[PDB]
């Protein structure tokens, strides 16, 4: 749930309401994936 | 009666909760004790 508008047509796809911490950890995994995807040896958005 | 009062003179330190990963509850944050075998406490805390 974020104020930024984004279209969701796959809310039918199953998902629970994660705690803010849970979302952050999932986000951290996505971020590690992005760094490896661009082969980033440096920290990305760590303050974020 | 006085001793029961004497035995109860404590400060309750704010505890911690964990989002439920199972469908028994709707991903609730359960007060989580340190150490294992807390599930006996979890079942007692929420007979529901």
């Amino acid at each position: 749930e974020t104020q930024y508008p984004v279209d969701r047509y796959l809310d039918w796809i199953p998902s629970l309401r994660a705690s803010a911490a849970t979302a952050a950890t999932f986000a951290e995994w996505v971020n590690t994936s992005m760094k490896t995807a661009f082969d980033l040896s440096d920290m990305l958005l760590e303050p974020l | 009666l006085l001793e029961f009062v004497l035995d109860n003179l404590y400060l309750n330190r704010h505890t911690g909760f964990s989002q439920d990963h199972t469908p028994f509850t709707e991903g609730a944050n359960l007060r989580s004790l340190p150490g294992p075998d807390a599930e006996k406490w979890y079942s007692i805390m929420y007979p529901t």
